[PDB]
């Protein structure tokens, strides 16, 4: 999930928007 | 923009930035 | 614990500390 | 809601805890 | 993305997230 | 400038991006 | 609540949260 | 101390209150 | 260095940077 | 005190340093 | 003061602190 | 540069002033 996508791996500001409501 | 490692607080602050008024969920168990 | 006056990103920081690995949802009005 | 109450007034960690998953 | 209301150090945090490895310059008036 | 506009009014990430190197 | 690793800034911000008006001491030498 | 208790190891919000004044 | 306008958790952050491994005490009024 | 002076007015890093251990 | 490891956000926040109104550049490529 | 000086290695608040404008 988010942690694997953005911390363990690397993510863009656009990927981060996948977790907005 | 870019891609960086965003973890914990840093990660949350980013979500706050990107989502703001829409709100967001931080669900590290997944 | 003491009461808190938290605006902006400082609310997300508090949620982060308080919830830990459980994560949380941040849901502002409008 | 919580977001507005912590800013415009005051809030507790115990009320914050209600927003955990 | 949403619009932002950022003062103080919270502006530098945003620049940091937005620019990444490119870095940035922080240049306030006066 | 940007520093003052984000604080006194509002600003976008796209306007922020102009200050990257 | 939970237990997490809280280090430096992160650690201080937590103490600020938990103690607030009482105040606190951060004494890493011990 | 605090660093060993809360950083090197893991601590609750209640343990953290041991360092308040 | 320049003068500082610091409220809330931003004061604890400054103390953190300034004091380093020496640590510090945070002691607000009331 | 320092906590109130940095917020209501201004303060220096040199005055901050007085609160180090 | 001291010397510590200051990285990313932490590093930026420090520059903000030390430089403030003068402004600063964060140029990690170098 | 800054990253090598202040993150990979260790820097004082005075070295940090080398990056102000
Ligand atoms: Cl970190
Ligand atoms: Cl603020
Ligand atoms: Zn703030
Ligand atoms: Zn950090």
């Amino acid at each position: 999930g988010i942690v694997e996508q953005c911390c363990t791996s690397i993510c863009s500001l656009y990927q981060l928007e996948n977790y907005c409501n | 923009f870019v891609n960086q490692h965003l973890c914990g607080s840093h990660l949350v602050e980013a979500l706050y930035l990107v989502c703001g008024e829409r709100g967001f969920f931080y669900t590290p168990k997944t």
